[PDB]
RNA sequence: UUUGCUCCACACAAUAUAGAUGGAUACGAAUAAGGCGUCCUUGUGGCGUCGCUGAACCAUAGCAGGCUAGCAACGGUGCACUUGGCGGAAAGGCCUUGGGUGCUUGCUGGCGAAUUGCAAUGUCAUUUUGCGUGGGGAUAAAUCAUUUGUAUACGACUUAGA
RNA sequence: GCAGUCAAGCGUUAUAGCGACAUUGCUUUUUGAUUCGAUGUCGGCUCUUCCUAUCAUACCGAAGCAGAAUUCGGUAA
RNA sequence: AGAACUGGCGAUGCGGGAUGAACCGAACGUAGAGUUAAGGUGCCGGAAUACACGCUCAUCAGACACCACAAAAGGUGUUAGUUCAUCUAGACAGCCGGACGGUGGCCAUGGAAGUCGGAAUCCGCUAAGGAGUGUGUAACAACUCACCGGCCGAAUGAACUA
RNA sequence: GGCCAGCAUCAGUUUUGGUGGCAGGAUAAAUCCAUAGGAAUGUAGCUUGCCUCGGUAAGUAUUAUAGCCUGUG
């Protein structure tokens, strides 16, 4: 319903993220996923640590630059549970992964756009209440992964310009409900009531 | 089994006032506040009246019902600490060569030096951990006193004071050069 | 103010005489009345003025609302339809926002072409005097 | 699983079924025949040595202890259940360890008797301190300045973790012996006693508090009336 | 599937000089006749030497629970097959109805004693008329005067792949 | 953190074969010992069905019954 | 290298291909908790109210939206200027001041529409390394060849020369 | 290994038969005295990497571990 | 390993089991429409992130052949059962108290008093208390536990099965 | 009349809805109504202990100022 659909990934299960993701690209959707650092992956962190030294085991013996490639970014940690999903060597898949941009943080302009959610994806929505999970910032750093404390930096500033912009408008809101509810015992809006508005 | 409810109740003194928003407690007395997170763990707290204030878990299983009786006793151990406080009293004691036990300021951190350590030319440092008061006792020979309304940082830093002179490499029914937990209580001794 | 404080997280209680909304099935959209608790999952409904038969449900083909009348444990049909009468069940969910919402729903999924014709003059109406009156102060 | 596991012992002494109590019971119930009065008596904390010098000089009498409960039950608890008329009032007035005297011997002789009787006793917890007691300075002996140290005994290397620890009595070991570096205060004479300082006491020796057996009441077979005695209720 | 009680009459073949058999009847549990019938060769070629080549089915006949919206308490003794030998079980199951009873416990048995329908044999179903002669704590619970209980974390579930909202568990 | 190596799962056609063929020659062995051997070859109420007394009062009525209805 | 290169307004001419066809409509955090409103002694505060989906909200009528007449109001909105402020994560956008010039379906009128023939996407949205009108702005380097040896198999590298 | 013994179990109502853990005898007897038939493939050099089932180096636990030294063991390539 | 019967395959493509001589389904003219088999329906990938009752958390779980590793072995993981017992004349934990007398039983020992050893292991008084369950002493002492009682007040313990 | 389409009325095959009349069973079982018994996860009332002005704990009390279970019709 909207051109470009923007997910922020915090408090997402990676693969159920990943599923959803995948069959909306495929579909012909263009998605931005931001606040990667945010997303969540079931289990505990050392579980999902040892996971990751087991991708960093594989390698090509006689010559590591040609072997896996382990992106060590949580952005592209998503983006490989993506492209596990999608088909990615024939021209489909690789037109549909150029439908997708993956993000930490909120860089502009994202910043000021409307930002959804996934329920299905959902931990909160998903794992039983008790089970232990991961964080994907701290398995990246815990990886290598170098720039956690910049990321964590500019989201602060982001969080600060955004709570003022929300409190304007918020003053707005309450300006624009009391405009609106003194016109609520006019003969326009009993009709409107009458049909249903 | 699923019990339906299971619940524990927390007895509260007069002077001490609790406050629990969101598994945030806070607990106050007369020896000053505590601070407790406690958001691992699903429970639910009710006040039932000045006194009395019930935490519960619905539909939970065994591990839940024991994080439950835990969670009673941490916010006991807070009430006890902020209205009596707890008292940690250690002794060293060695063979030939003398411990010296100081208190220092590194940069206004307040760190506990240990010297001589059987011989050792090392100093040892044990931070002391906020909240905890460190006393040389009067009239008794070489015994340290640890007091806060934190039962955790006092038994940790005692912990820690006693593990920083670990005999390494030394027969120690032989060695018995130390420093050791004598005596855990309660700061009131009023009866 | 030196009394203890602790949050009530005011939950909705699976009891004998809680008016649960039906979401699924023959009884779709009908408000029932919890008679009788089966188990930790099940309960036994009756929604006698509605025309909800007497019937062993699910908790999660209901939802529970805040409404609640006392009812005595395993009360027969003609008990539940006598003290839902008394308590007057019905006006007072109709005055709760939740079934107000219901309503509006229902009546702008029946309206027709003209309707939404006149629903777009109306609006533009109040519209202008929304905004005079809002840009006047 | 994760339950406590019991520990196991391989010992000669088993324990007592519901037989045992049966037998004191229908003891009970044929000394009540038996005998004319059947007084109460109160015996909280007795020695044993001192329980069976009672038995022996009350030669001819039949005293009997066990649960509280089965005494009761044998008396008869309620106006209905008594085993003889008038007996519920001795039932309900006997509390904590209680034994039972049947006797056929005067009520004057019983009064003269657990009035003069008195042995030296621990002091129990929750009691009243005898005396003063204070360690001296120096070596520790094992009556504590009770008598001359010159003939006294030093106190035995191993009870030291056990003064330290459980008496939480600073102390050092040297050369084999137990050392205090200043004299160290015990109890207070008039003072209320814990199990730390009893038992403190005790480990010293020191008995001189007194033991005395106390008498509530008393019943009658012909007259079927029970009299309050009142005897060390002190 | 969805069980039903029946009973199953049936009986050996009249014979010159034996003629009006015995008639045998067994209540059976099952989704339809045709298991119901099969059900009852089985028990009866098992308990007395009575065959279906030798025998008839006399009757069967659907049987109703008496009181269907009224909450019971049953207790239900089983026995199921093992290499040793046949095992005793008690259940306790409350429900409105002893096909329901009886399809909780097939269920129950499925997930953790994995048995199946041909080696679970149901002995008794038997309502418990008081309250007193429960002893199963999970079915004692929730015979407490004034239950009440909540259901926290409730998961709404969502007709659409993006939600414009951040949800909300509260109940 | 030196991770090892992790045993594979994915399954060998040849080795399942292998094992299709010994679990037939295992079945075929047994039956013929369980045929061969010389080896000798009711739990009654459980203790808590509440109507115990009732079963058994049952059962002994039905054995007194028919101890005269078979014999006249 | 027959006036080359490059931005601003004005007409023409073409142009919009992983798939426009009303609008991607901005708090953060928690979920065994929150949002909003209000009051006070401003807090882990009291009271009220909301959820149970965006099935919303905003926009949305006029030859694909024409030409005119009035009533009410001083609001809404488009365009071109202009005042000031903020934004560097990839800012390239957000807010605002004043005048001008259009439209206004908030309300009531008067004309026009046809024949695309009973449907045929029935063509409607930004950017234009192309042309012709015109006002101002600025008049380079690299490679080969020669040369050095801090370099070197050859290329390459590193120096120097109007 | 062979031959037994015991019995926690399994089996049974015929005190048969299987049987874990233990255990005995032979090989092997007392004063620390005094090379025997590989019937067909093997070693080097240079140089790389892997495994851990760790010899050394690191940190630990136990031991009549006084000290010194050593033995057994844990994590560890 | 040897006999007897019957299938499958070679000469045979098609659907499924990721992949394949003997596995599941089904045998084949060229096409259209419909329905299915076996196998499946998070994404790759056509098809329910369906409904329902339970179980499981694995410092490389499992999604498998049902053979082996496998001793139906080990585990203070968790769930459901079976059989025994104890219990308001008071269940299990816990604290306190009692835990005696002949007697320091006999022999042996430099010493040996229940507790280095070898043989007796009895009697009394008991509510109960071993000629002693362990720590301990050079021997004693002291503590303990076997057993009993007071306080507490409602279910508990053991062994098996899955 | 060649090429490509739209609609209507039909035929053959098929897929997906709405709705009507019947028939069986314990001639459904229930709900509901009446009647006779009964009990607690004991409703009203009564008594007592002592509590915030009557809200509780324990005895009684089988429909009363709530109800439920079973049999029969
Ligand atoms: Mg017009
Ligand atoms: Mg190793
Ligand atoms: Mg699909
Ligand atoms: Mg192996
Ligand atoms: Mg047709």
């Amino acid at each position: 319903v909207e051109p470009v659909v923007v997910i922020d990934g915090k408090g997402h299960l990676v693969g159920r993220l990943a599923s959803v993701v995948a069959k909306q690209l495929l579909n012909g959707q263009k998605i931005v996923v931001v606040r990667a650092e945010e997303l969540n992956i079931s289990g505990e962190f050392f579980r999902n640590k040892l996971k990751y030294h087991d991708f960093l085991r594989k390698a090509t013996a006689f010559n590591k630059t040609r072997g896996p490639f382990h992106f060590r970014a949580p952005s592209r940690i998503f983006y490989k549970a993506l492209r596990g999903m999608v088909s990615h060597k024939t021209a489909r898949g690789k037109a549909a992964l150029e439908r997708l941009k993956v993000f930490e943080g909120i860089p502009p302009p994202y910043d000021k756009k409307k930002r959804v959610v996934v329920p299905q994806a959902l931990r909160v929505l998903r794992l039983k209440p008790g089970r232990k999970y991961t964080t994907l910032g701290k398995l990246s750093t815990s990886v290598g992964w170098k720039y956690e404390d910049v990321v964590a930096k500019l989201e602060a500033k982001r969080k600060v310009s955004s709570a003022e912009y929300y409190a304007k408008k918020r003053a707005f809101t309450k300006k624009v409900a009391s405009a609106n509810a003194t016109a609520a015992e006019s003969d326009v809006a009993k009709q409107l009531a009458a049909l249903g508005y | 089994m699923k019990y339906i409810q299971t619940e524990q109740q927390i007895e509260v003194p007069e002077g001490v006032t609790v406050s629990i928003k969101s598994r945030i407690v806070k607990v106050v007395g007369p020896r000053g506040t505590l601070t407790k997170n406690l958001k691992h763990i699903d429970v639910t707290f009710t006040k039932v009246n000045n006194q009395l204030i019930k935490v519960a878990v619905h539909n939970g299983g065994r591990k839940h019902v024991a994080a439950l009786r835990t969670v009673k006793s941490l916010v006991d151990n807070m009430i006890t600490g902020v209205t009596k406080g707890y008292k940690y009293k250690m002794r060293y004691v060695y063979a030939h060569f003398p411990i010296n036990v100081n208190i220092v300021e590194k940069d206004g951190a307040k760190f506990i030096e240990v010297r001589n350590f059987l011989g050792d030319k090392k100093i040892r440092n044990v931070p002391v951990r906020d909240g905890v008061t460190i006393e040389f006792s009067t009239n008794v020979k070489d015994e340290i006193v640890l007091s806060g309304n934190s039962v955790e940082d006092v038994s940790q830093n005692a912990a820690d004071l006693q593990q920083i002179c670990r005999v390494r490499n030394k027969d120690i029914r032989k060695f018995l050069d130390g420093i050791y937990v004598s005596h855990k209580g309660f700061i009131t001794e009023d009866l | 103010s030196t009394d203890s404080i602790v949050k009530a997280s005011n939950w909705r209680l699976v009891e004998v005489g809680r008016v649960v909304l039906i979401k699924k099935g023959q009884s779709a959209g009908k408000l029932a009345a919890i008679v009788e608790i089966i188990d930790q999952k099940k309960v036994l409904i009756d929604g006698p003025k509605a025309g909800v038969p007497r019937q062993a449900i699910n908790l999660g083909q209901v939802v529970l609302t805040p409404l609640t009348f006392a009812l005595p444990r395993g009360a027969r049909t003609a008990t539940v339809s006598k003290k839902w009468a008394a308590a007057a069940v019905c006006e007072k969910w109709a005055a709760s926002s939740w079934a107000k919402k219901i309503a509006q729903r229902e009546r702008r999924a029946a309206l027709t072409d003209f309707e939404r014709f006149q629903v777009m003059v109306l609006r533009k109406q109040k519209r202008y005097t929304v905004k005079k009156a809002l840009a006047k102060a | 699983r994760s339950k406590r596991s019991k520990l196991v012992t391989l010992a000669q002494t088993d324990k007592k079924g519901r037989e045992n109590k049966e037998r004191i019971f229908d003891e009970v119930r044929e000394a009540l025949d038996t005998y004319r009065y059947v007084w109460v008596l109160h015996l909280d904390d007795v020695r044993t040595p001192v329980l069976q010098e009672i038995r022996t000089s009350w030669a001819g009498s039949k005293l009997i202890m066990g649960k509280r409960k089965v005494l009761q039950k044998a008396l008869g608890e309620k106006r209905e259940e008594e085993y003889k008329e008038n007996l519920y009032q001795l039932s309900k007035l006997c509390s904590g360890v209680t034994g039972l005297l049947f006797t056929d011997e005067d009520v004057n002789t019983v009064k003269e008797y657990f009035k003069s009787y008195v042995r030296s006793d621990y002091s129990r917890p929750n009691t009243k301190a005898p005396l003063t007691f204070t360690i001296p300075e120096g070596i520790v002996y094992s009556r504590g300045g009770q008598i001359p140290a010159e003939e006294d005994v030093p106190m035995i290397h191993s009870l030291e973790p056990t003064m330290r620890n459980k008496f939480e009595i600073p102390t050092k070991i040297k050369a084999g012996k137990i050392t205090i570096d200043s004299p160290y205060l015990v109890c207070t004479e008039g003072e209320k006693l814990d199990v730390r300082q009893a038992l403190i006491l005790k480990q010293f020796g020191i008995a001189a508090s007194e033991f005395k057996v106390k008498v509530s009441a008393y019943y009658d077979n012909d007259s079927s009336t029970v009299e309050s005695t009142n005897i060390n209720m002190e | 599937a969805h069980f039903k009680e029946y009973q199953v009459i049936g009986r050996r073949l009249p014979t010159e000089s034996v003629p009006e058999p015995k008639l045998f009847r067994m209540r059976i549990f099952a989704s339809n006749e045709v298991i119901a019938k099969s059900r009852y060769w089985y028990f009866l070629q098992k308990l007395h030497k009575v065959k279906k080549a030798s025998g008839e089915i006399v009757s069967i006949n659907q049987i109703n629970e008496a009181h269907p919206t009224k909450v019971k308490n049953f207790g239900v003794w089983v026995r199921y097959d093992s290499r040793s030998g046949t095992h005793n079980m008690y259940k306790e199951i409350r429900d409105v109805s002893r096909v329901a009873a009886v399809e909780t416990l097939y269920q129950d048995m499925a997930a953790r004693h994995r048995a199946r329908f041909r080696s679970i044999h149901i002995l008794k179903v038997a309502e418990i008329e008081k309250t007193a002669d429960v002893k199963r704590q999970y079915v004692k619970q929730f015979l407490t005067k004034d239950l009440k209980f909540p259901l926290p974390h409730r998961v709404q579930k969502s007709t659409k792949t993006f939600s414009y909202k951040r949800p909300s568990t509260f109940y | 953190m030196r991770v090892r190596k992790r045993q594979s799962r994915r399954t060998s056609t040849k080795l399942k074969e292998g094992i299709k063929k010994k679990a037939s020659a295992h079945r075929k062995k047994e039956k013929k010992m369980a045929k061969k051997d010389v080896t000798w070859r009711d739990p009654g109420i459980p203790s808590n069905f509440p109507y115990k007394a009732k079963i058994l009062e049952e059962i002994e009525a039905k054995k007194m019954k028919d101890l005269e209805e078979r014999e006249l």
